[PDB]
RNA sequence: AAUAGGUUUGGUCCUAGCCUUUCUAUUAGCUCUUAGUAAGAUUACACAUGCAAGCAUCCCCGUUCCAGUGAGUUCACCCUCUAAAUCACCACGAUCAAAAGGGACAAGCAUCAAGCACGCAGCAAUGCAGCUCAAAACGCUUAGCCUAGCCACACCCCCACGGGAAACAGCAGUGAUUAACCUUUAGCAAUAAACGAAAGUUUAACUAAGCUAUACUAACCCCAGGGUUGGUCAAUUUCGUGCCAGCCACCGCGGUCACACGAUUAACCCAAGUCAAUAGAAGCCGGCGUAAAGAGUGUUUUAGAUCACCCCCUCCCCAAUAAAGCUAAAACUCACCUGAGUUGUAAAAAACUCCAGUUGACACAAAAUAGACUACGAAAGUGGCUUUAACAUAUCUGAACACACAAUAGCUAAGACCCAAACUGGGAUUAGAUACCCCACUAUGCUUAGCCCUAAACCUCAACAGUUAAAUCAACAAAACUGCUCGCCAGAACACUACGAGCCACAGCUUAAAACUCAAAGGACCUGGCGGUGCUUCAUAUCCCUCUAGAGGAGCCUGUUCUGUAAUCGAUAAACCCCGAUCAACCUCACCACCUCUUGCUCAGCCUAUAUACCGCCAUCUUCAGCAAACCCUGAUGAAGGCUACAAAGUAAGCGCAAGUACCCACGUAAAGACGUUAGGUCAAGGUGUAGCCC
RNA sequence: AGUAAACUGAGAGUAGAGUGCUUAGUUGAACAGGGCCCUGAAGCGCGUACACACCGCCCGUCACCCUCCUCAAGUAUACUUCAAAGG
């Protein structure tokens, strides 16, 4: 069999891989802005469960971890 | 084809053709049997071929089955009075298993003859109505009536378009 | 696939039947925005009478004119119906002719 | 197409070749003649006197399109249309 | 999808999508006679006006129904229990049927995978920590439904005390809006409902009419239209147009003979309709070596299977794995002696010159031969030596995610460093050379400790059990199948992508769509062409060297190209160029300028266009030996193919070669030289099709 | 091989006109072996994404255009949810 498919997807991962190195440092911010979002949105959602519970700040002795940092 | 074997088994004609409709008592049959062993091979056959058959024509009926858990096999039936009836079916072959079952437990060919007739006093032949339910919709579909004036038009003088004209 | 396999999956799923550019209607009404001609992808070769019109639903989209001559200009009332211009590519709308303010092609 | 019909017909067992083969009458019953049972072929040599084995339940391999068809699930508006005379 | 059909290619076969043919509904265009019947806003948007609930000796009863709509949407069904209601009144009853309890009950998305209190026990107090969920919980989106009918809603805030606010989703009707467009009729005579003891009364329910080809049925002296006519697919004459104008559902048509465009003629189909657009009807038991698909490896779970008892024949050893130790050959380095050069190769340059050769000492690197063996391990991988530990399971199957692994490259940290070597630098090549070639050197390859989790991780062939008979089988590849299970696939491309989610990964990995686009993409073959394609044998004035005389340099002759001129044409790579011409001062002559003639030397004329319409006569391979009707056979009766002489499927008329003939022989030279190739040359030898000119 | 080379004559066509063409004759050699990079051919093979057939097909950057999609700073608008509760 030819190799025709397969020329067509190295080029396609070729034009990706090329692209990706020349935006990486828009991608870099945008990455960290969607992190931050990321961690937003499962703070809210941990507050949705206890108001909804009933009570009205976190349990006594609670902080919600970052879970989505490097660190 | 269909898949796997005896695919006859897959039909409703097959599955109709069980002679097998338990009393209102039955309410569970468990089935121990064994997969191997001589001494067991009807029992193999019968959940392979009957089982199904069984189930069809009592829906309501819980068949549970169970695999090596006793040296020989057996059936055991549940009645609704807390009456259980244990079968022994070591030996039979699986034809014999259900001419059992259908002796102690079935119902007799004059119990199910019954039930058909008192069905057919649902669907009267007098009735009208839809085809779904009845053989006419309307009385103009029975000779000798005055048709429907949709296929004969009905002479001007039992129509009120005319009647009013005369009358007004 | 297997008997287990096939009561697993259940029965196959159609995709989802994709709206056309009339969106499931028979015809739109449009407002004509401007008018032009196109050329058709090889091997064919015209000037074929297009416009870009405002449907009733908002969105703008090319409409191929067919017939000999037409007399659309701006801000005019047309009907658009279905059926793509075969060589024109991206051109999915074709103007009634003889409705609204699009009449009927003239005798030879 | 071609090539398999004419393989497939000329293939074909007649009702005198399943006597022969199996010495035994073959019978033909019709809807149309009640119980009546037609003998369509006897066998030219010795009849048997044991009968055919009766299988509880046939190991045949179905086809789904006709199963589905004997069970009105098969749905087509192409199907059973009328046509001119052939 | 069917009794199927069209469309991928130069061609065949396979696979596959798209479309055609059938039957409905709505809308649009054009067209339209009657009668009967059925059915009849696009919009839960806003509504002018009229009417739609009364009855009855006052109390009551009814206005909670009917009629309407489809916004929302598992309150509709079965069982248990039990109200209200009917049976005048009680009915220990029946009928009917709420609330409550149990069960059952739509679609799509798992890129919604976890929900977050969702349980249980106890008389209570209170105790336990459970409950749901990949057999789909939780969630998002869509939708009235299972139609003698049912459910839901009744302007909105799910509800309606309250609030916003002032209500046709009752009938008729109107505004706005949509492709979507019924009368501001009559009567309570029939039936149904409300009320009354009753005669009765009321009712936009309903009944009888009005409007409308949306449908059905029937009919008509006069009265037919719409669409089609390249193929699929029933049916075109003459003109116009000339890749323009335009046309098609698909394939396609149109560039001067257009059955495909427009007009016209005729024909075909249906017919008071026709059929353009849209929508629906019509679809899982087929596959996964190469077309989409066996997802790198193994184990197990909940389960499934019958391959588990019977009933049996490959235990141990060879290159599994981990740890520790060890070293034969070859390097590096150092030292002595010797040489003056060493390195590089198609050939150079650069480089080194504490360089090279012999000898000796000398690894945190790598493991000739054996191996023509075919073993070990789950796979990845594993082939120097020794030792220790050590290679799961007495049924099978069982995961992208659980659990544990996983070449090379890569990341983090600390070490080792012979050699190799991305990058980088230098040298060379080249139009350029960010390459290929040469040199140098780094990350890296090694060790240790952690990561990363990918491969053409492919023997592109899933595990287990069984078969070699039947139909052996599209093609190729590695013969064809059966049982069972898990995984996976459903035109191409977008896409090893976007988004979401997870991850020690931050230019990463895993999972993985859609919109716009096309009518193909694809797999395997056949023939031809081509190959800076292999082997073998060749060219006899012949491809190279060899032999002889020349051309290319000078002058002249002559052709051609350019330039010039008011001033022909044709040939113009081999196969044009002293060629058509065995021939131009006028003539020839076809050219240019000026002047003249018009039934004209001709029952006219044209050297006008088209050699890509042609005959005629030729160039070219040919300094060839092949061409081929009619048959036969092979390939499963596919495109196609057809020979072996100690012969295995070919037989072949005819044509060419050959043979004969001419010239001085039988030699040589002429002549001859098929079918085809270059739409090769010639419309200007002559003739001529088509088109054009005719003071 | 009576070839190449050299020399000489005649003819066709014109009224005349060629260093051209056609043709007769005279004198009259040298070498002839080896080889396959190049041109080309034959036999047997191999490959092929070309078939308008290598003067083929074909890939990417950039420019120029219509269609769709994604990302995205800041800001705005709309919608959903709450009482399925507590005193
Ligand atoms: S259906 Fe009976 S009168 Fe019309
Ligand atoms: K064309
Ligand atoms: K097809
Ligand atoms: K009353
Ligand atoms: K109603
Ligand atoms: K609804
Ligand atoms: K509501
Ligand atoms: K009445
Ligand atoms: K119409
Ligand atoms: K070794
Ligand atoms: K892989
Ligand atoms: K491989
Ligand atoms: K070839
Ligand atoms: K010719
Ligand atoms: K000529
Ligand atoms: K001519
Ligand atoms: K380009
Ligand atoms: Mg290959
Ligand atoms: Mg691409
Ligand atoms: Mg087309
Ligand atoms: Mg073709
Ligand atoms: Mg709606
Ligand atoms: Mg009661
Ligand atoms: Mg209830
Ligand atoms: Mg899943
Ligand atoms: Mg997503
Ligand atoms: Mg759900
Ligand atoms: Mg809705
Ligand atoms: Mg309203
Ligand atoms: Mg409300
Ligand atoms: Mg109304
Ligand atoms: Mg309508
Ligand atoms: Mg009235
Ligand atoms: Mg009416
Ligand atoms: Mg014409
Ligand atoms: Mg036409
Ligand atoms: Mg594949
Ligand atoms: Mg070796
Ligand atoms: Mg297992
Ligand atoms: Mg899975
Ligand atoms: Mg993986
Ligand atoms: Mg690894
Ligand atoms: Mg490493
Ligand atoms: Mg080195
Ligand atoms: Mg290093
Ligand atoms: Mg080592
Ligand atoms: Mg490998
Ligand atoms: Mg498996
Ligand atoms: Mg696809
Ligand atoms: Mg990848
Ligand atoms: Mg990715
Ligand atoms: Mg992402
Ligand atoms: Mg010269
Ligand atoms: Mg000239
Ligand atoms: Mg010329
Ligand atoms: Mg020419
Ligand atoms: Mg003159
Ligand atoms: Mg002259
Ligand atoms: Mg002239
Ligand atoms: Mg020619
Ligand atoms: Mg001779
Ligand atoms: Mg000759
Ligand atoms: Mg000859
Ligand atoms: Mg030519």
């Amino acid at each position: 069999k030819n190799v025709l498919k397969i020329r067509r997807r190295k080029m396609n991962h070729h034009k990706y891989r090329k692209l990706v190195k020349k935006t990486r440092f828009l991608r870099r911010k945008v990455q960290e802005g969607r992190l931050r979002r990321k961690q937003i949105k499962f703070e809210k959602d941990l507050r949705r469960i206890w108001l909804k519970a009933g009570l009205k700040e976190a349990p006594e002795g609670w902080q919600t971890p970052k879970i989505y940092l490097r660190g | 084809p269909m898949k796997g074997r005896f695919p006859i088994r897959r039909t409703l004609q097959y599955l109709s053709q069980g002679n097998v409709v338990f009393k209102d008592s039955v309410k569970v049959m468990t089935v121990n049997y064994n997969t191997h062993g001589e001494l067991g091979e009807g029992a193999r056959k019968f959940v392979f071929f009957n089982i199904p058959q069984i189930q069809y024509k009592n829906p309501w009926v819980q068949i549970m089955m169970f695999k090596n858990m006793t040296p020989s096999p057996f059936l055991r039936f549940y009645l609704d009075s807390g009456e259980q009836v244990l079968v022994d079916v070591e030996t039979k072959s699986n034809k014999e298993i259900m001419e059992h079952i259908r002796k102690i437990l079935g119902k007799n060919e004059e119990t199910l003859r019954e039930e058909e007739e008192e069905k057919k006093q649902l669907s009267h032949p007098a009735n009208f109505g839809p085809r779904k339910y009845c053989l006419r919709e309307c009385i103009c579909e029975v000779e000798g009536q005055v048709p429907c004036p949709s296929l004969v038009p009905l002479p001007k003088e039992m129509r009120g378009k005319y009647k009013a004209a005369l009358k007004a | 696939a297997t008997l287990n396999q096939m009561h697993r999956l259940g029965p196959p799923k159609r995709p989802p039947r994709k709206l056309g550019p009339t969106e499931g209607r028979p015809q739109l009404k449009g407002v004509v925005l401007c008018t032009f001609t196109r050329k058709p992808k090889k091997p064919n070769s015209a000037n074929r009478k297009c416009c870009r019109v405002r449907l009733s639903t908002g969105r703008e989209a090319v409409c191929f004119i067919p017939g000999e001559g037409h007399t659309l200009q701006e801000h005019q009332i047309v009907l658009v119906e279905g059926g793509r211009t075969q060589d024109l590519p991206g051109v999915k709308l074709t103007v009634v002719r003889g409705k609204y303010d699009c009449g009927h092609v003239q005798k030879k | 197409l071609t090539q398999g019909l004419f393989r497939g017909l000329s293939r074909q067992e007649t009702h005198q070749q399943l006597a022969d083969k199996k010495g035994l009458h073959v019978v033909e019953i019709r809807e149309e003649c009640g119980p009546l049972p037609i003998v369509v072929a006897s066998p030219r040599g010795p009849l048997r006197k044991d009968p055919e084995p009766e299988d509880e339940v046939p190991d045949v391999k179905l086809d789904w399109e006709d199963v589905k068809t004997a069970q009105g699930m098969k749905r087509s508006v192409w199907s059973n249309l009328k046509r001119a005379a052939t």
